[PDB]
């Protein structure tokens, strides 16, 4: 009844501690709409926010090693700036040109979600993106999907799927304290002891795209 | 007042002769307005909690005055502390990120009696008597193995209900014993002159005994 | 019924020795009501917002285009009023100015028994709470505000009467 | 029985109710009058009529002096009230008295109207028929929102255009420089 | 009323020769009734507050940054009062007048059929203690109390006048 569904589901990720609303944030209507459409948008927040948190972990590793791209990318010739040395340096130093149209693509995933398919706050379920072949509002036909294109989450059974997603919801809520724990290292010298020294400091506002 | 003849008939059975010691009656009814139930079983986990960490800390006072581990405590470095000097001054001793994961592993495994653990166990004014424990069944049936505290292998499976309450009461007096132990070991390292025969004292004092870290961890 | 009601904590209960309550019509004493309900809130925002900066916390930048905020490094913040500029002295009391309409242009007025000054721009759904946990809360933001009056009316009388407040006159403020 | 927005006093007997934007406020009895040509339909013309003159002036005096002069005129000034409109008449003065007998011959029909219309009860008082759009043969609801905004956009404006006018000859400055100056003086 | 009152102990009963406690109504009993409840707090504080500051029991430290507690090796126990700061004095009289308050702002003041004066901070939950031994107790109080309320005056008067006391002004103070 989208209440009893996210006592549920938070019951599911933990025997103890099963409903935890201390702000009592999971009542509210938001803009207007009726409670279950809201409730939806919470979850949906939350999904898309341990999403990028997981893969901005991955992201952050493989831009302090050096498994950077080896070529130039733009057609002038100067190449991927692994130079400064620092995953948020690395965004730092890019052009004029890539910097948008890396979120011009997100933009449009981002959007795509809300046509061409079932909206959360009208049923469905959170962070269920739809396929572009099953939708008309595209002009030519992409050859690959976005989650999975390969196809291999078929044939898993539904007791495997909400299992899958919970699995998912505490990864995501773990990877958004681990970034937001590199941010403050970053910015805050002994923020968490742990990691004594492998950040350099750059008082530089991440929190800016364009500088 | 069932909650009050509860405490009465315990306090038979620790001391028949001077039977039931209240010099301020403040077992029969609010604190925070809560309850005479919410009250009594609250002073009752209180006094249980107050000794049992008393008599660990005789026990852990008199090894720390007596041999003490050699083979290196830290990483870089590695000063143990010492041997023959006061245990409450060895405390201050120990480096700064040993005592933190401390206290917030204290904070973590005693928190579980306050939830029950995970429900199944009320919390202590009904159900559970004071001072039981919810023992971990929630935490290892989905992750790992941590055995059980107090009970690692267990052999305190099959005692009578009779025999049960004479150890009840071996956890009272005992640590009351054990409450006024430790201040005798501790008014002595502090101030010269006040135990009767207790003249092992290390020979300063050790500082601020209700301070977790004297060194380079101080509030303004 | 004064003792029933948010306001009416332990310590002192029906606190109306003067009988002020009664003055007026139950209409009078919804204006008195919300009166110190914002009495609080702007009292709780300068109580705090003179404390922080009295310390040095220094937005990054420039406040407008030269009188950037060196406004924390040497002037008392019962001053830095007529250092922030008119065009930006001037924003402040129209945002303000347009937030008292909301609070006043509701379905209900809240001295005819309609809801106390709601959040004007961000307005997140508030009505689904424990009505029980509510009332506790509605102590809880009025004592603090109670306190905050009494503060701020203590951090002006120091700075115009020196020694008027004695473990707070050897204060750098 | 009692005035809207005087309610300390009876509400006059001709203030039906019907116009656009009666609250009942007439202290003086002036609906009443039935002599030397006027009344409440020559009073309420009157009204609509001050009230599109000073909706147009304010705009008029917002825009000369925001944007500059139309292409064409030159020599642009501190005020855009007075200052501009001698200076105009010593530039070039043919537009400006075109237009003073183009309004001529428009106010003498108009004003036949207004007594043809009175004594033939079928001509709305501020009624010229001027509806090129059709805002009107829509909602009768939503319509008689659009008459109480015009009379509202109207009556404000009125206190605006003769504001900016007699402030425009005491200061001689421009009407945003007078809003910006008091911002001055009052900064607080 | 007279009787039925803690107080009347065994070895007067009623004491009242010149008839004070007919001289008013019930709500002029209730008011002396506290006020001797009142007098002994103060004056059993004050007793022991001088025989110790008499023996030199000296708090560790120091009282305020410069004044120390060097008020116990020299000065009489009635002398330290203007030795103690102003702010320190200060702060004394400000928490009495707080704890004044309450005392007074109760649901039903005490000379309409109230409550006595209770304790401010702490208040737990109080004589639920077993109403015959609570009658022994405030008998045990006040006589105390009136013990001394005398041996107050006592310690005034062998300070101001030396040999106005037998067995007791052979006694440094
Ligand atoms: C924060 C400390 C504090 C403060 C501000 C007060 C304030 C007050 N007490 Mg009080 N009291 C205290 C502690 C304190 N008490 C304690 C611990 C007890 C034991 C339960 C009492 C028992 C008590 C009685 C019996 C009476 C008062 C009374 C009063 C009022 C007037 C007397 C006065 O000026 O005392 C102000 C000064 C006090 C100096 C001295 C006490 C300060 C202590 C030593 C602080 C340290 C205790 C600490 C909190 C405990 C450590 C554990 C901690 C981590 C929680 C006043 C409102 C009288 C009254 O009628 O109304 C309250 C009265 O008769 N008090
Ligand atoms: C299908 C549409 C499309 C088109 C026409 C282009 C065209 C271009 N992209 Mg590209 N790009 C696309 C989709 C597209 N992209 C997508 C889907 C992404 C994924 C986020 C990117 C991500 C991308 C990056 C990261 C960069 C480019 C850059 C460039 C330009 C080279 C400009 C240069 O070096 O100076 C002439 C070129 C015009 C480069 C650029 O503009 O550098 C100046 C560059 O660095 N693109
Ligand atoms: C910028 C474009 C883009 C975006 C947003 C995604 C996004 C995603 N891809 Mg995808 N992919 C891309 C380009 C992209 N891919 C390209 C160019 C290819 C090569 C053809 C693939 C091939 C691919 C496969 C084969 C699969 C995905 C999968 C996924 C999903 C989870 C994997 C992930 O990111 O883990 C974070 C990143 C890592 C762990 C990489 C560490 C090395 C996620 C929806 C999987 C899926 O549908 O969901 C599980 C999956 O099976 N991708
Ligand atoms: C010294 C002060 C103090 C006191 C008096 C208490 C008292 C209590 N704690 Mg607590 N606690 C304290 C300090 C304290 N704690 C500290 C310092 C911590 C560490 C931060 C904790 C952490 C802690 C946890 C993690 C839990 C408790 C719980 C409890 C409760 C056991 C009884 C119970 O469940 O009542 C019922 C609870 C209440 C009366 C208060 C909450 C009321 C809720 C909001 C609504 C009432 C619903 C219903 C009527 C009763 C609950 C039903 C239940 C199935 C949910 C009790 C209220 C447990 C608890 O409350 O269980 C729900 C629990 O899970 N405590
Ligand atoms: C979102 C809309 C918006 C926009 C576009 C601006 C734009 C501006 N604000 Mg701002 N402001 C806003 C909302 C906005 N504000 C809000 C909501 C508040 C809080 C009420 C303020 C409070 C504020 C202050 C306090 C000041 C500005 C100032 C300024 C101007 C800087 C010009 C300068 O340095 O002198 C050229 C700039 C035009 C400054 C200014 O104009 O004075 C220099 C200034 O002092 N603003
Ligand atoms: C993004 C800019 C922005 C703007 C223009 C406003 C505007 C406003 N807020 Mg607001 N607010 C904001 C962000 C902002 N808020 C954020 C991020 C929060 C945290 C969730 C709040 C939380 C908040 C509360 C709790 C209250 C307001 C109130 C107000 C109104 C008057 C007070 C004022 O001048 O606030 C200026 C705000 C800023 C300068 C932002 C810093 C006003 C309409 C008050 C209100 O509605 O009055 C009844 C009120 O009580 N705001
Ligand atoms: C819990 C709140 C609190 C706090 C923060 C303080 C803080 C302070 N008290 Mg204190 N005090 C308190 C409660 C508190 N008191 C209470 C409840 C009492 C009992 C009524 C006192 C009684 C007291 C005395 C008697 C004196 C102080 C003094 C002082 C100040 C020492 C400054 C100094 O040496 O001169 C720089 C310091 C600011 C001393 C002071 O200001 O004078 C030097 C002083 O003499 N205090
Ligand atoms: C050139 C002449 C200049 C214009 C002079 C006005 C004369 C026009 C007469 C018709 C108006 C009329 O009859 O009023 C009619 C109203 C009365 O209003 C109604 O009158 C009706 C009959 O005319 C009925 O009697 C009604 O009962 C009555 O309510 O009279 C007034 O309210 C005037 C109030 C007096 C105020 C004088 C103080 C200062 C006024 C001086 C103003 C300076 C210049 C005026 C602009
Ligand atoms: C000779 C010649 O001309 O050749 C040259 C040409 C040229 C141009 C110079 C070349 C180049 C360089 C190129 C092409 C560089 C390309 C760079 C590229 C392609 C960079 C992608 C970034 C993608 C990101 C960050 C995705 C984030 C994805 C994010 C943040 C998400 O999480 C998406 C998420 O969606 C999910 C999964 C589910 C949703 O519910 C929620 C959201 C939406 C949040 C070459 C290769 O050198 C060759
Ligand atoms: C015959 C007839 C009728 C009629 C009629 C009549 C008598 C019609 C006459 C109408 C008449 C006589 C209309 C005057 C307008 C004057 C205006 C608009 C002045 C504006 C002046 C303005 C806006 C400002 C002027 C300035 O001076 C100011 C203030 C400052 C100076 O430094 C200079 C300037 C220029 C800036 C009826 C009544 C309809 C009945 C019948 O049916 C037919
Ligand atoms: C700073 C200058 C110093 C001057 C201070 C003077 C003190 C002011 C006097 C306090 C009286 C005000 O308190 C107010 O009194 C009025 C009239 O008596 C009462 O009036 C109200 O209650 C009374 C009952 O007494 C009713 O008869 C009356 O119908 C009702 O309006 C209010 O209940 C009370 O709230």
């Amino acid at each position: 009844a989208a209440k009893d569904d996210l006592i549920a589901i938070a019951e599911k990720s933990n025997p103890v501690l099963k409903y935890y609303d201390p702000l009592q944030l999971g009542s509210t209507t938001i803009w207007g709409e009726t409670n279950s459409a809201t409730i939806g948008f919470l979850r949906h927040s939350e999904i898309k926010h341990g999403r990028i948190a997981m893969a901005a972990f991955v992201g952050y590793i493989v831009q302090a090693n050096g498994i950077h791209f080896p070529w130039p990318m733009s057609f002038d010739g100067s190449p991927f700036p692994a130079d400064a040395g620092s995953p948020p340096e690395q965004w730092d130093a890019l052009s004029d040109a890539a910097k948008w149209q890396i979120i011009l693509f997100i933009g449009f995933l981002e959007w795509f979600s809300e046509a061409a398919g079932k909206h959360y706050m009208r049923g469905g379920k959170p962070g269920a993106f739809p396929n572009f072949s099953d939708s008309d509002l595209i002009p030519h036909p992409v050859p690959l999907n976005l989650y999975d294109p390969f196809g291999f989450s078929k044939g898993k059974t539904e007791a495997q799927k909400a299992d899958g997603l919970i699995k998912e919801l505490n990864n995501g809520r773990l990877a958004m304290i681990g970034i937001m724990g590199f941010l403050a290292e970053q910015k805050v010298e002994g923020s968490v002891p742990l990691l004594k020294a492998v950040v350099p400091h750059y008082d530089g506002e991440v929190m800016a795209p364009f500088m | 007042s069932s909650a009050k003849a509860e405490l009465e008939a315990i306090a038979k059975k620790a001391n028949p002769t001077l039977g039931y010691y209240d010099p301020l009656s403040l077992a029969d009814k609010d604190f925070w307005g809560k309850g005479n139930d919410a009250t009594i079983a609250f002073l009752r986990q209180s006094e249980i909690k107050h000794g049992r960490i008393a008599m660990f800390a005789f026990v852990g006072y008199i090894v720390q005055s007596n041999f003490v581990f050699p083979w290196a405590q830290t990483l870089a470095g590695a000063p143990h502390p010492s041997a023959d000097l006061s245990p409450e001054a060895q405390w201050d001793a120990v480096p700064l990120g040993a005592k933190w994961q401390i206290f917030a592993v204290i904070s973590a495994l005693e928190l579980w009696d306050e939830c029950g653990g995970g429900g199944a166990l009320p919390h202590y004014t009904k159900g559970r008597k004071p001072g039981q424990y919810p023992p971990f069944t929630l935490f290892r049936d989905n992750v790992h193995f941590v055995l059980d505290l107090y009970d690692p292998f267990g052999f305190n499976k099959n005692m009578s209900e009779e025999t049960k309450e004479r150890r009840l009461v071996s956890e009272l007096n005992n640590g009351r014993l054990a409450m006024l132990g430790i201040f005798g070991f501790l008014c002595a390292d502090t101030i010269p002159g006040s135990v009767p025969l207790l003249k092992d004292i290390a020979i300063p004092y050790s500082g601020q005994v209700m301070q977790p870290f004297e060194g380079q961890f101080s509030y303004f | 019924k004064v003792d029933e009601m948010p306001g009416a904590t332990a310590p002192l209960g029906k606190f109306d020795p003067l009988n002020l309550a009664t003055l007026g019509s139950e209409s009078t004493l919804a204006w008195f009501r919300a009166a110190e309900l914002k009495h609080s809130r702007v009292a709780m925002l300068a109580t705090t917002g003179y404390l922080v900066q009295a310390a040095g916390i220094h937005f990054p930048g420039m406040l407008s285009s030269d009188v950037s905020f060196e406004s924390l490094s040497a002037m008392k913040p019962l001053d830095a009023w007529d250092a922030v500029p008119e065009g930006g002295k001037n924003q402040i009391y129209f945002t303000i100015f347009l937030a008292e309409f909301i609070t006043e242009c509701k379905g209900t007025h809240y001295t005819k028994g309609g809801p106390l000054p709601t959040i004007v721009f961000p307005p997140i759904d508030f009505s689904t709470v424990n009505p029980e946990q509510l009332k506790t809360r509605q102590n809880r933001e009025l004592n603090n505000g109670r306190l905050a009056m009494i503060a701020i009316m203590s951090f002006v009388a120091a700075a115009n009467i020196p020694g008027s407040v004695p473990a707070l006159a050897g204060n750098p403020m | 029985e009692k005035s809207q927005s005087l309610p300390f006093m009876n509400r006059p007997a001709l203030l039906d109710g019907s116009m656009a934007g009666d609250v009942g406020f007439d202290p003086l009895g002036l609906s009443n009058i039935d002599d030397v040509g006027i009344d409440l339909y020559w009073l309420r013309e009157a009204e609509v009529k001050h009230c599109r003159v000073a909706m147009l002036a304010v705009v008029g005096i917002l825009q000369v002096e925001i944007f500059g002069p139309a292409p064409g005129c030159e020599m642009a000034t501190d005020k855009c009230q007075m200052d501009a409109f001698w200076q105009l008449w010593g530039a070039h003065p043919q537009y400006i008295a075109f237009g003073l007998i183009m309004i001529m011959m428009i106010e003498m029909i108009s004003g036949i109207a207004t007594t043809q219309g009175r004594e033939s009860g079928e001509r709305a008082p501020g009624d010229f028929g001027l509806d090129p759009l059709g805002y009107g043969k829509g909602d009768a609801a939503g319509f008689a929102r659009l008459q109480a905004q015009e009379i509202a956009n109207g009556r404000l404006a009125m206190f605006a255009a003769a504001g900016e006018i007699v402030q425009g000859c005491t200061t001689h400055q421009g009407a945003l420089e007078n809003l910006m100056t008091a911002l001055r003086d009052n900064s607080f």
